[PDB]
């Protein structure tokens, strides 16, 4: 057997991405063998969550009674040579035809990143296929025209962006660097950060797409020349690593840097040596949810062909893989249960079975979808008109001087003041 | 465009405490710090303290410590100032000015936009209407005036001919005496227009709700 | 707490000429590369006016004969060249330190051609009379420069109580000065008297200007 | 022409040994697609006259008839989909078959020849991309393209818009203009190019005082006016208006209204558009410089359409992207007259011959015989092989695609002139050289000097 597949009644499709490599140039059409490149234990554990969850909610006498869930899992370590895999989920048996109005999965959780996302939603919205993603934070998402099958269960830039800049209004530093990682995801982020300062106090006095590429001895000469105190840096983890071990190296003094939700609670800088030289790190952060029972099913995993889905990871540390970034689980937990819950409403399952034999086409399973309205870890697991999610908190934390992410304040996105921040917790220099 | 707009002024007694609106309007209210001002007649401009609409956060020169408050309110867009124990010394014009954009600091910002200004007289004096008293009297050009006297607090208008004259004249500033302002105002006609062509002028003074129209009649 | 320190206090500059206006401040007023000082007009009755911010920075809609310059504890105000609206008070503020200090300013003066004073004497209203008081009102108007001597004679002996002046500020069009003279009296009292004179004297002319009337007329 | 004889009457179906794959905006929205696009259905006219004289050529592609299959994009994203996916259907199975391995697949089609527009590019670049699929657009501008580590399989017979930014920044240093403002459509071609814009234009010191995007979904006309509003406050004399045409007419619509006048720069995509110099009082607004690819015009483009559309109305009492096509008649050989067509064919007509002459390479051919039968399997990525950085001749036009997929293909700078209704030439951009006669221009103010 294996990890990415498991058989059931209905299928949902996953699409992650355990390993990574940067592009590069290709003379032949066919698959990346993604099992020998770099990789990515937080991304890995996000993998698991999903496993988690399906298996979960097989175990439940009460949610899809008598009806399984089973899954395709895919590790595309490569956006551009995805396409395989996303064939497989709309194919039947093998086979795609274009002009068709029984397709192999009822929808498919993820993908993690806004480029994944862009290279393949058009295909899944043409036949209003679901997808859910569990990290997709890209503007264009929240337009319903061009992303009619399209939902996801973390939060768009624009929130993320708004809650940055309550950081940095709370406190008395008006110039600022913006750093971000040159993608859609960081491209989207300057975007929403240059619109939502315009009319402020707020000065964006210096910015950077980052790449391999980027000359940081001269971006921090000029941040330095500029007498620059706070840098932004929107990136994901590949991105945010080489900024602040570059800063390290560089010895980048007395900045005020400030993190989004996909660093924040990045685990291998607040350890790294030197980290406490180049001054003091806050972000945006995601809270960490508890998902009850988890840490028994990773103990239990790691106890243990189509392109993309193999791991090549044997020997991980169990504990290692416990204590990765945990930030992205609820989104993937919640993700999995609202296509459960639109399967089971679909099917019109009662308390204790499911009308059985019943043929279910993805597009049932949308219309169900949008309408989400369930309780899940005492969370209300809802959707607006956009397919962003109306649940899910943000944070402010502070890395403290035994390593740990500190929540030092909480963003609300109704309040008055849209954000607090206890000051007194935060130890600076 | 922006705009700052203080509420009117105020006469109030010494011990008490008063408060100084500034409804702001045309930008995103929270966005920049809301800076007051205090200009004694002397007219040293003198910085009172800072607030950030965006959370509320306070900054006060030390003087003003204990003796301002500044707040704001942001589903209106209105920051208040309130003063209190006022003394005669607290007696100023006060202004709300805008933090602009291009400091590196909120402490080094400059000020763009300011309101128009709020006059505060702290005095146990009594509100009074003013008298208003024609000035009448061969060269070309014949002046004549209007006397303003023994009204309080400030301010008084004078205009003449409810506006159609207005070169030529001049408007003196209000003199205190005793808990009583009198200013006075002359305007400049040719010595053909008048009597013939009839010179009123017109004085307000709003905290007595008063609105005189004087003519200028022929001794 | 940083001190700015105007000079000269007040300063009168020809229509065309160049108006200097220094600031000196305690302690340097640099950081981040840049030197906070700012300077604004302010016309009487009006708020102050932003025209220039970080030294040299002129400000959007400011006509550019407003210059600034200087770093450190040293800035200088420039306007060229002088124009008949430019009549102000001129202060610099530091923001480079909490609290924000200004400058006590510098009141510029538009410099003119002297001009001699049009004096018009204006006895009691009977409206006034009716009520128990007997203020006599003169005008001196259109003057330049500002320095005017004026007294007040009842029946011959000058009187010195009773009496309020006032000045106005510069006119914006000729560039002159106004004076009102009121000498407050009761009823009784200036009933009691006949020949009532408001005289003026000024560098335009060495002879003072008289203006007279009597009660009895 | 002899061999406009023998031309066959299907507009969107040519049967052949090899076939190119066709992606035009035919019909669009005012989901129903209902709305003609005379523009789109005439470059399409220029791709079944290229493919045509391809064929009646000997000694082009000698022993192999070229076909293909065209269709309807709709500017819109579900649309364009399932025709992409067809072009990679098995060449004997019509069906897409699911591999991790396509190196020996055979797909249907070849080669794609478009889509149009940039926002359609975005839809399908990575699926075709990662099939090595070369496709070539006759019009996608957006420079986001001219990446081959994203674009694998990109190529364009016009230039990128990070060109003619840098033409439009030029002409407003050289007129001494330094406060503009940029107004885009709301998707990938005006976003993109307001952002390069505004990029090139701080470099080069010229300030912009506002950045707009007119929605293309929505109703418009609140973000419009609001647009129009931050224009007149910024007081700028000086408006780049870089965006599709549908949004520019609904923006110059309320331009007019507000009696707005100025100088306006239009991108190649609405300075030629009579869409917009047909409106009501559009002669009111000031002076329109624009910029358009520079072509040469395919003169036997009109001879080649007439005699087509004879005989399509012979055979016509005899599904579609262009149902209503079957009643062409002679009278409509007016839709490759417009000037719209007239002066952007060739862009649609190199790139079909582009393919035709890899084609040839690819297949060893000379004028007389190729390497070729009917057992010869063509896969896409073996011609993209061959497309990488190619070299052709087409008409009097040397071609070059550089290592991005980019063509050596300038821009004419043109003006509107209202009392003709006609355009102007008045300059040239190549390679990075903009060259304009000042005194060519005519300036529509009060004095009709120039403005500033
Ligand atoms: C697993 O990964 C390493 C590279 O990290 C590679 O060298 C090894 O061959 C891989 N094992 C496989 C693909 O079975
Ligand atoms: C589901 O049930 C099995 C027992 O049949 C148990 O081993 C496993 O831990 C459960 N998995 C969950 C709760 O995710
Ligand atoms: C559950 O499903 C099976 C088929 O997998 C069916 O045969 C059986 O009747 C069901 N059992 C129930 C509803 O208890
Ligand atoms: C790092 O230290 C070196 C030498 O001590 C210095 O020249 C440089 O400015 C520092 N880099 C910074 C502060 O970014
Ligand atoms: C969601 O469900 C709860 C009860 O299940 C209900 O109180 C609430 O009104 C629902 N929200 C809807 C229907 O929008
Ligand atoms: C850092 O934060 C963690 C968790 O928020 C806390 O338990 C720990 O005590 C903190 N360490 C400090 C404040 O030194
Ligand atoms: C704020 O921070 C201080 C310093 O760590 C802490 O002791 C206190 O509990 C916090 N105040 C709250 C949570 O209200
Ligand atoms: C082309 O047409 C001519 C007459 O129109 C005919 O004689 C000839 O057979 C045709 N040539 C072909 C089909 O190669
Ligand atoms: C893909 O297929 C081609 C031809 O069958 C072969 O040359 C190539 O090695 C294959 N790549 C694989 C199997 O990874
Ligand atoms: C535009 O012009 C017309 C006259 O041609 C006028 O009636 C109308 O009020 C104007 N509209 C504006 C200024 O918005
Ligand atoms: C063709 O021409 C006729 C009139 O000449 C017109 O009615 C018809 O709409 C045209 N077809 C088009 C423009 O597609
Ligand atoms: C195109 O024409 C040029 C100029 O004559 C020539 O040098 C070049 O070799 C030609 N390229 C071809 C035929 O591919
Ligand atoms: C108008 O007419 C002709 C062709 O339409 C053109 O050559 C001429 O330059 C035009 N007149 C102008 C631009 O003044
Ligand atoms: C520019 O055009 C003018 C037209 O008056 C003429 O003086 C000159 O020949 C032209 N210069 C060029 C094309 O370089
Ligand atoms: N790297 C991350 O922060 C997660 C993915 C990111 N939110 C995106 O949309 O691309
Ligand atoms: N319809 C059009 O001609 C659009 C072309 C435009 N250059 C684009 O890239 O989208
Ligand atoms: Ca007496
Ligand atoms: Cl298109
Ligand atoms: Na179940």
């Amino acid at each position: 057997t294996s990890e990415f597949h498991l058989r059931g009644d209905y299928l949902i499709g996953g699409l992650f991405n355990i390993h990574y490599v940067a592009a590069a140039n290709f003379q032949r059409p066919q698959a990346i063998d993604c099992s020998s490149k770099l990789f990515i234990l937080p991304n890995y554990r996000r993998f698991q969550m999903m496993r988690f969850s399906v298996e979960e909610i097989n175990n439940s006498s009460s949610l899809l009674p008598n009806v399984s869930l089973g899954y395709q899992m895919f590790d595309h370590c490569s956006d551009i040579h995805s396409f395989p895999g996303i064939f497989k989920l709309l194919s039947v048996n093998d086979l795609i035809r274009p002009w068709e109005d029984l397709p192999n999965a009822i929808g498919v959780v993820g993908p993690f990143t806004s480029t994944h996302a862009l290279s393949i939603a058009p295909i899944f919205m043409t036949n209003l296929f679901p997808m859910v993603s569990y990290g997709c934070s890209g503007s264009v998402f929240s337009k319903e025209n061009l992303y009619p099958s399209f939902l996801r269960t973390v939060h768009s830039n624009k929130d993320v962006i708004n809650a940055i800049v309550g950081i940095i209004l709370n406190f008395n530093w008006r110039w600022v660097a913006f750093l971000y990682s040159d993608d859609d995801f960081g491209k989207d982020g300057l975007e929403q950060f240059k619109n939502k300062i315009e009319d402020s106090e707020i000065c964006l006095a210096f910015y950077k797409a980052i790449n391999v590429n980027t000359d940081y001895l001269q971006v921090f000469k000029q941040i330095e020349e500029q007498n620059i105190k706070v840098i932004v840096v929107f990136a994901p983890k590949v991105y945010a690593e080489a900024v602040v071990e570059s800063a390290v190296q560089l010895n980048v003094t007395n900045k005020v840097w400030i993190a989004d939700d996909g660093w924040s609670l990045n685990k291998k800088l607040p350890s790294m040596n030197g980290i406490q030289n180049i001054g003091t790190v806050l972000g945006v952060a995601q809270p960490v949810v508890t998902i009850p029972g988890f840490t028994d099913f990773i103990y239990s995993a790691i106890s243990q062909m189509f392109c993309n889905q193999k791991c090549n990871c044997s020997n991980l540390s169990v504990k290692s893989l416990l204590n990765a970034d945990p930030s992205f689980s609820f989104p993937v937990y919640a993700a999995v249960y609202a296509i459960a819950h639109a399967l089971h409403n679909t099917l019109r399952c009662g308390s204790d079975r499911c009308p059985k034999n019943i043929t279910v086409h993805p597009h049932m399973i949308l219309e169900e979808l949008k309408k989400s309205n369930f309780t899940l870890l005492n969370q209300t697991v809802q959707f607006d008109e956009n397919g962003d999610p109306k649940f899910g908190s943000l944070s402010v934390v502070f890395w403290n001087s035994s390593g740990n992410a500190e929540e030092v304040g909480s963003y609300h996105f109704q309040s008055s003041i849209h954000l607090s921040i206890n000051k007194t917790k935060i130890k600076w220099f | 465009e922006v705009q700052l707009q203080q509420s009117g002024p105020e006469l109030v007694k010494p011990g008490a405490s008063m408060k100084i609106s500034c409804k702001a309007s045309g930008y995103s209210f929270t966005g920049y710090s809301m800076n007051w001002v205090k200009q004694s007649h002397g007219k040293n401009l003198e910085w009172i303290g800072l607030i950030n609409p965006y959370n509320g956060d306070t900054t006060y020169k030390q003087k003003f410590k204990g003796k301002a408050t500044l707040t704001v309110d942001r589903s209106s867009s209105t920051a208040y100032m309130e003063l209190l124990r006022l003394t005669s010394e607290d007696s100023a014009v006060y202004y709300c000015a805008r933090s602009g954009r291009g400091a590196p600091t909120t402490t080094t910002a400059w000020f763009t936009y300011w309101g128009q200004g709020t006059l505060v007289t702290v005095s146990a004096a009594k509100t009074t209407p003013p008298s208003v008293y024609p000035l009448a009297p061969t060269n070309s050009m014949v002046t004549l005036g209007c006397l303003v006297k023994g009204y309080f607090p400030e301010p008084v208008t004078v205009t003449w001919n409810s506006g159609s004259l207005s070169s030529g004249v001049h408007t003196f500033p209000a003199v205190l005496q005793s808990d009583l302002y009198t200013l006075s105002s002359s305007v400049t006609v040719p010595s053909s227009t008048w009597p013939s062509e009839t010179v009123t002028c017109n004085v307000a003074h709003p905290a007595s709700s008063t609105k005189v129209d004087k003519k200028i009649v022929p001794r | 707490d940083i001190v700015l320190t105007q000079s000269p206090a007040s300063l009168a500059v020809s229509l065309g000429q160049r108006a200097t206006i220094s600031c000196r401040a305690s302690e340097s007023v640099d950081s981040y590369g840049n030197s906070f000082m700012h300077w604004y007009q302010q016309k009487p009755g009006q708020p102050p006016i932003l025209l220039i911010s970080r030294a040299s920075n002129l400000e959007s809609g400011i006509p550019a004969r407003f210059s600034g310059s200087g770093s450190r504890t040293d800035f200088t105000l420039t306007i060229n060249p002088v124009e008949a609206d430019d009549f102000a008070t001129y202060y610099c503020q530091q923001t480079n330190e909490d609290p924000r200090t200004f400058g006590g300013g510098t009141k510029l003066e538009i410099k003119r051609a002297d001009a001699a004073p049009t004096v018009s004497i204006f006895p009691p209203s009977s409206e006034q009379l009716t009520s128990g008081g007997a203020s006599v009102v003169c005008f001196l108007n259109n003057f330049y420069p500002k320095d005017i001597n004026v007294k007040w004679k009842i029946d011959g002996s000058e009187r010195q109580n009773g009496v309020l002046n006032s000045w106005t500020d510069q006119d914006s069009k000729d560039s002159t000065y106004s004076m009102s003279s009121t000498l407050t009296l009761t009823k009784d009292e200036y009933e009691r008297h006949n020949s009532y004179t408001c005289e003026a004297t000024h560098k335009t002319s060495t002879s003072p200007i008289v203006k007279s009337f009597n009660r009895n007329e | 022409p002899n061999w406009f004889n023998n031309i066959s009457t299907d507009l969107f179906s040519m049967p052949g040994d090899i076939k190119l794959g066709g992606l035009f905006p035919i019909k669009e929205q005012s989901v129903s697609c209902d709305s003609l696009n005379k523009d789109g259905l005439g470059r399409a006219l220029v791709m079944k006259y290229a493919v045509e004289e391809i064929n009646a050529n000997s000694q082009l592609l000698p022993g192999v008839k070229l076909g293909y299959k065209i269709y309807n994009t709709c500017r819109h994203s579900a649309v364009i989909v399932r025709p992409a996916l067809s072009f990679l259907t098995e060449k004997s199975n019509g069906t897409l078959s699911v591999e991790c391995n396509y190196t020996d697949y055979e797909t249907d089609m070849v080669a794609v020849i478009g889509p149009q527009s940039s926002e359609m590019v975005t839809v399908i670049g990575k699926l075709l991309g990662f099939f090595l699929m070369p496709q070539i657009s006759f019009g996608a501008t957006s420079d986001k393209f001219s990446d081959s580590l994203v674009y694998p399989s990109f190529f364009r017979t016009v230039p990128s818009d990070i060109r003619q930014v840098d033409a439009m920044v030029q002409l407003i240093k050289k007129f001494n203009w330094n406060w503009v403002a940029v107004v885009g459509s709301e998707e990938e071609y005006g976003q993109q190019g307001v952002q390069q814009f505004s990029k090139k234009a701080e470099d080069m010191g010229v300030c912009v005082a506002y950045q707009g995007l007119i929605p293309i979904y929505d109703d418009p006309k609140p973000a419009i006016q609001t647009i129009i509003n931050n224009i007149q406050t910024t007081e700028v004399k000086v408006v780049v208006v870089f965006s599709l045409v549908s949004p520019a007419v609904s923006f110059f619509e309320e331009v007019i209204k507000k009696n707005l006048t100025g100088v306006w720069i239009a991108s190649s995509s609405w300075a030629i558009s009579d869409k917009v110099y047909s409106l009501p009082n559009i002669d009111s607004i000031g002076t329109v410089i624009g910029f358009i690819d520079e072509t040469e015009t395919l003169e036997l483009l009109s001879p080649f359409t007439e005699v087509l559309f004879k005989k399509i109305h012979e055979a016509s009492p005899t599904y579609n992207p262009c149902p209503e096509c079957w009643s062409l008649s002679p009278a409509n050989v007016s839709l490759v007259k417009e000037e719209s067509v007239q002066r952007t064919a060739f862009s649609v007509y190199a790139a079909v011959y582009t393919v035709a002459h890899a084609l040839h390479k690819l297949l060893e051919c000379n004028s007389a015989a190729c390497k070729w039968s009917s057992s010869t399997r063509l896969y896409p990525w073996k011609l993209l092989e061959v497309l990488k950085e190619f070299s052709v001749n087409i008409s009097n036009t040397s071609l070059k695609f550089d290592q991005n997929g980019n063509p050596n293909i300038g821009y004419s700078v043109i003006q509107r002139i209202w009392e003709n209704q006609s355009l102007s030439s008045v300059g040239s951009y190549r390679s990075a050289n903009l060259s304009i006669n000042e005194t060519l221009f005519k300036w529509y103010t009060n004095n009709s000097e120039k403005p500033e």
